[PDB]
Parts: C-alpha cells; sequence; structure tokens
C-alpha cells in the first residue's frame, strides 16, 4: 500500500494508532502482520509555490 | 463449644468466599482494579497489557 504523507503523521501508520490519517485516510488492523516502510521524499514530492 | 467443629466448617467457607471476593479489588501491578477505569484512560494496546 503506497501514499505520500507529512513527516509528523508517519507515526499514525501503525496498529492501534489514532489521529487524522489513522482515523480518516489509512487504518491498519489491530492485529497487523506486516511492515511499515517510509522515507523523506522532499526532493521529488515538493514543488515551487 | 461442642459445636465448634460445625461452626468452624461454616466459618472456613465464609472466609474463603470473603477472600475470593476481596481479591477483585487488588491491582496485581496494573494501573487500576476496575476494567472500565483501565479502558477509559489508555491506548487499547496498553489497556490490553
Amino acid at each position: 500500500d503506497s501514499f505520500v504523507i507529512r513527516g509528523d503523521e508517519v507515526r499514525q501508520i501503525a496498529p492501534g494508532q489514532t489521529g487524522n490519517i489513522a482515523d480518516y485516510n489509512y487504518k491498519l488492523p489491530d492485529d497487523f502482520t506486516g511492515c511499515v516502510i517510509a522515507w523523506n521524499s522532499n526532493n521529488l514530492d515538493s514543488k515551487v509555490g | 463449644s461442642a459445636l465448634g467443629k460445625l461452626q468452624d466448617v461454616v466459618n472456613q467457607n465464609a472466609q474463603a468466599l470473603n477472600t475470593l471476593v476481596k481479591q477483585l479489588s487488588s491491582n496485581f501491578g496494573a494501573i487500576s482494579s476496575v476494567l472500565n477505569d483501565i479502558l477509559s484512560r489508555l491506548d487499547k494496546v496498553e489497556a490490553e497489557v
């Protein structure tokens, strides 16, 4: 599963989490078996203006 | 005093039930003795533990 998110909200991408993204955008199971992999992408995913 | 044998058999069963009930109030190292109290304060994964 793949998406772009602000660095502060990456903490919400885990089992049992709460807040805007975990609540309203991407919800993991309580019993998640898996990996959550992330990197800062500022050189590609930011733009002038 | 002759009936001390029968009264002791009533007292032991009463004392065992009193002790079994009083142990509902003990923390066992948990944050609280009441399930709704634990569930209200905590993250589900901490509350489970």
